[PDB]
């Protein structure tokens, strides 16, 4: 904004698996409270009639929100991960108030 | 999805499921308290809810069982039903059968 910086951060950080795209899920690949680790694949789901499996991100231990077979949304809540949570915790305090209104140009 | 919709599905689950059966046994009960009853509400909508994907799964299941070939057998729209390992002597034997008839049919 004119000769300064303002930095957003871009919410990452619950670590709730979540399907990339619509489709269908057919199957889970490891048990419901087994420990996953960065780069292994967790589920199965299809869309396009053509299968695509799901790498976890982080390790940790997975627990399944959706049953197997179920209608998938891009950015739904597939699966939560339990870490060790390093940072980044209760980062919301959502704000509740009312943005500035002085002006409104209405002549 | 055109004989076996949600509402059935439901009316399903109310004589099967022991968790659901005894909440909608405990709303039956008259003039219990207001709280109690709006309590009771929500638990049967919670559980009911949380049961679809594996009463789904039942109804599938359920709609296979009439797409069998026992029922093709007893409806006579096929001839026999066989068994894959031995299905080279069978049809061996029915083809030369078929030929030979074939040849006294002509004649």
């Amino acid at each position: 904004i004119g000769n300064k910086t303002c930095v957003f951060e871009k919410e990452n950080d619950p670590s709730v698996m979540r399907s990339p795209s619509a489709g269908k899920l057919i199957q889970y690949i490891v048990e419901d409270g087994g420990h996953v680790f960065a780069g292994q694949c967790y589920a199965e789901i299809e869309v396009m009639k053509m299968v695509m499996t799901l790498t976890a991100v982080e390790s940790g231990c997975i627990h399944y929100v959706k049953r197997p077979g179920a209608a998938l949304d891009p950015g739904c809540v597939l699966a939560k991960m339990q870490l060790d949570n390093p940072s980044k915790v209760q980062q919301a305090e959502l704000h509740t108030g009312s943005l500035p209104r002085i002006q409104s140009t209405a002549l | 999805e055109i004989k076996f919709r949600r509402k059935d599905l439901v009316k399903t689950m109310r004589r099967v499921d022991p968790v659901y059966i005894h909440l909608a046994e405990r709303l039956g009960t008259p003039e219990l308290s207001t709280a109690e009853r709006k309590e009771l509400e929500n638990k049967l909508k919670e559980r009911e809810e949380f049961l679809i994907p594996i009463y789904h799964q039942v109804a599938v299941q359920f709609a296979d069982l009439h797409d069998t070939p026992g029922r093709m057998q007893e409806k006579g729209v096929i001839s026999d039903i066989l068994d894959w390992k031995t299905s080279r002597t069978f049809f061996y034997w029915r083809l030369r059968r078929l030929l030979l008839e074939d040849l006294v049919k002509k004649k």
